[PDB]
RNA sequence: UGCAUCCGGUGAAGCCGCCGAGUGAUCGAGUGGUGGAGGGUGUGGGAGUGAGAAUGCAGGCAUGAGUAGCGAUUAGGCAAGU
RNA sequence: GGGGAUAAGCUCCGUGCGUCGAGAGGGAAACAGCCCAGAUCGCCGGCUAAGGCCCCUAAGCGUGUGCUAAGUGGAAAAGGAU
RNA sequence: GGAGGGGAGUGAAAGAGUACCUGAAACCGUGCGCUUACAAUCCGUCAGAGCCCUCGACGUGUCGUGGGGUGAUGGCGUGCCU
């Protein structure tokens, strides 16, 4: 018999991620790591066993190429003809955050465990958060030199 | 103390004193056996290049010999008058450790 | 001797019932279609027999990869290193380890890359 | 039109499970020397002592 | 385990969901209030239902001599008995036939102290 | 059906559970609760011998659902009585 | 290869062709017929084929050398272009 | 009001009361334990926490070659016969 996680036995921790400057994708990819928790050996798909991430400074955010104008958000209403158009430089104009959570609720398992997931992630616009009482553990993600 | 005793082609970590379901190997239940060793662990130091487990050794006192629960077979396919049934029960032995 | 058709039946039908006991609605409560998932139902007890060790095979690799970062290392050369040591411990143990004991995992990987050799690139 | 299947014991309870009684509180008047029940809907009547309970 | 008084009428002339209707408001309260409600609730189902707890409350003083003011319904259901059935005709002559359902009605009422 | 002949009102068959065993159809001198009169080891023998389907047959009960309808164009209210 | 227009998931032949039919498994999302490969049963063992190794999803966000600015990659021609 | 019913008695038995041996399954209830009101679907299987109850070594709950009931959540998953 192998070994899976209990429900409170299961520890959390939380992190801070400046996004000044960074790819979103590598930022995006290396938030989902983290959220779902494949960093810590406790992983266990039935049960999460990420840790609350944090990003400030979300507007900053920027993508290779020219995708700063030609990137093509989409959603519809639900009506017939109620597609609606977004572009990167839109979103970030007028709601910034979605750009980030957007991309990392794309990487979440799309499953309810994921839909859950998703909640323990918060991004923020400015460098600033009310979230200064959990002691968050700045976390600037690297790779494995190889 | 915990071991890892390399039998019917698989690995087990046992401590002293634990029991431990493994395949059936011909001998008379109250017995001992000697095994070879994959990993030996005392706290702090660790053992763990081949040699060394090939060295140490494991003994242990077989308990019973069990048949597992019954498991069924159903094979079948759909719209092709194909209905295959078969029970199989899997026989099994119960080591207890006792030393290392 | 005209035989009257009763015990056999329902001997058959109690089984499968039984057997169907526990599902849904009135999926074990009429027979001739508990029938149909009893048969279902078992089908995929004997695939997943056998993809169960897919599966927990896929959460031991996981584990591994994650214990191996945590300890600044990647599960493949991980595994490289543990050959090319000659260890004969399969991932089963090495993931019950990683949770279980991360000293002995972190002996482990220094065992590995002390067995690593020292180019990677070496076309030999 | 019709159904195209049985609606599963479950869906049909569900949809029944709306549909019951409720019951009110009563009301005593002392008049006449007696203590009678009636919705509040009489009370002026039974004080005044012409309501016909049995 | 308190003293419990059973009391039904069988093959009363009702359906079963439409005596259950009724039933379902006094479960599990004290006679006084499951007599009041009875009476005050105007449904045909009701006194055949009253007609059945006033007998109940009868047998437990009679038989048990147990005092009325202290029972509450211990337990109370109606289930579906033998129906009736009958052909009743309708257009372009073809005949359907009328399920002219009966229930039974049980009520057994128990003591519970103060 | 044949049999050495036995099982049983100290509870048969049947019904509903539980346990264990066989690779299967199952089995249990295996039992718990109802039932209150017959079953039958073994070895043969003979079969109206094994049901999910056939818009099958007969019976019972489902759902649409407490829904549609309550069968005209004349129509009632009230007093008092049972 | 014939027919069709070198169109059809078209039709008609040959294949000591292959497969499905009468074949479960993995890959191409899904997909019998395309690719890899033959399911006696069980094992919470190991090595591999095709295909893959950033996340959904297991595996290098690998090594070194070059190309691309087009999201080409991730549907297409005649032709045109410092 | 009767129908109907509960006592008392008959009887071995009235869960044998004339709708009367046995009373199964569909079917409809009561109660009990558990699940469920951010959840997209041949309704299960593989994992699987929690809660409920059960059992033995061991104190107030922890271990133990533990069980049954439930099943939060996730991997795979397109009924059957023709
Ligand atoms: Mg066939
Ligand atoms: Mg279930
Ligand atoms: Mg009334
Ligand atoms: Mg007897
Ligand atoms: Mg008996
Ligand atoms: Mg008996
Ligand atoms: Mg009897
Ligand atoms: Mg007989
Ligand atoms: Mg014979
Ligand atoms: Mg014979
Ligand atoms: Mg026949
Ligand atoms: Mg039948
Ligand atoms: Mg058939
Ligand atoms: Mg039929
Ligand atoms: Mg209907
Ligand atoms: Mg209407
Ligand atoms: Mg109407
Ligand atoms: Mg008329
Ligand atoms: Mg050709
Ligand atoms: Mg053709
Ligand atoms: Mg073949
Ligand atoms: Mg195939
Ligand atoms: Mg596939
Ligand atoms: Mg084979
Ligand atoms: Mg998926
Ligand atoms: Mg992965
Ligand atoms: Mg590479
Ligand atoms: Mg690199
Ligand atoms: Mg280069
Ligand atoms: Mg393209
Ligand atoms: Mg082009
Ligand atoms: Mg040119
Ligand atoms: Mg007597
Ligand atoms: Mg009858
Ligand atoms: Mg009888
Ligand atoms: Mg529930
Ligand atoms: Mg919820
Ligand atoms: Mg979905
Ligand atoms: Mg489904
Ligand atoms: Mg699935
Ligand atoms: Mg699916």
């Amino acid at each position: 018999p192998t070994y899976t996680p209990k429900a409170g036995d299961t520890t959390r921790s939380w992190y801070v991620i400046d996004a000044s400057d960074v790819v979103l994708g590598r930022l995006a990819s290396a938030a989902a790591t983290l959220l779902r928790g494949k960093h810590k050996p406790t992983f266990t798909p039935n049960v999460d066993g990420g840790d609350f991430v944090i990003v400030i400074n979300a507007d900053k955010i920027a993508v290779s190429g020219d995708k700063l104008t030609k990137k093509f958000a989409y959603r519809h209403s639900g009506y017939p003809g109620g597609l609606r158009k977004r572009t990167i430089g839109e979103l970030l104009e007028k709601h910034p955050t979605r750009v980030v959570e957007n991309a990392i609720i794309g990487m979440l398992p799309h499953n309810k465990l994921g839909r859950q997931i998703q909640k323990k992630l918060k991004v923020y616009a400015g460098p600033d958060h009310p979230h200064a009482a959990q002691q968050p553990i700045p976390f600037e993600i690297k790779q494995v030199a190889q | 103390t915990y071991a890892i005793v390399k039998t019917g082609g698989k690995q087990y970590k046992v401590a002293a004193g634990d029991v431990v379901k493994v395949e059936k190997l011909d001998s008379e239940p109250g017995a001992s056996v000697s095994l070879p060793v994959a990993l030996v662990v005392d706290g702090a130091n660790v053992t763990s290049k081949a040699d060394d487990l090939a060295k140490v050794a494991v003994t242990a006192e077989v308990l019973e010999h069990t048949k597992g629960p019954k498991i069924r077979i159903h094979k079948f396919k759909n719209k092709t008058g194909y209905h295959k049934r078969q029970g199989h029960r899997q026989q099994l032995t119960v080591l207890k450790v006792t030393g290392i | 001797a005209r035989v009257k058709r009763a015990l056999n039946a329902q001997k058959k039908r109690r089984t499968v019932l039984k057997a169907s006991k526990g599902y849904r609605g009135q999926r074990s409560r009429l027979y001739r279609k508990a029938k149909e998932q009893q048969l279902h139902s078992l089908t995929y007890a004997y695939r997943d027999r056998r993809a169960r060790k897919g599966e927990f095979r896929k959460l031991w690799i996981s584990r591994i990869n994650a214990a191996a970062r945590a300890n600044d290392i990647t599960y493949n050369r991980l595994i490289q290193g543990l050959k090319a040591a000659g260890v004969e411990v399969d991932r089963k143990n090495l993931a019950e380890l990683a949770v279980s004991d991360p000293a002995a995992f972190t002996a482990l990987v220094d065992v590995a890359r002390a067995a690593l050799p020292e180019d990677v690139n070496a076309p030999s | 039109a019709v159904p195209k299947r049985r609606m599963s014991r479950a869906n049909t309870r569900s949809r029944r499970a709306q549909w019951k009684a409720e019951a009110p509180g009563l009301v005593t008047v002392s008049v006449a020397g007696q203590q009678r029940k009636v919705p509040r809907r009489l009370l002026k009547a039974a004080r005044l002592g012409l309501v016909d309970l049995d | 385990e308190f003293p419990s008084a059973t009391a039904k009428a069988r093959y009363v002339r009702v359906s079963a969901t439409k005596a259950r209707r009724v039933i379902d408001l006094v479960r599990g309260k004290s006679v006084e209030e499951a007599l009041d409600i009875l009476r005050w609730a105007p449904q045909a189902a009701s006194e055949p239902v009253a007609k059945v707890i006033a007998s109940a409350a009868a047998n437990a003083q009679n038989n048990e001599g147990l005092d009325p003011s202290t029972l509450v319904v211990a337990t109370v259901y109606a289930d579906e008995g033998p129906t009736a059935k009958r052909i009743r005709p309708r257009a372009q002559g073809r005949a359907f036939r009328i399920r002219k359902r009966t229930s039974h009605i049980t009520v057994i009422v128990e003591s519970r102290p103060p």
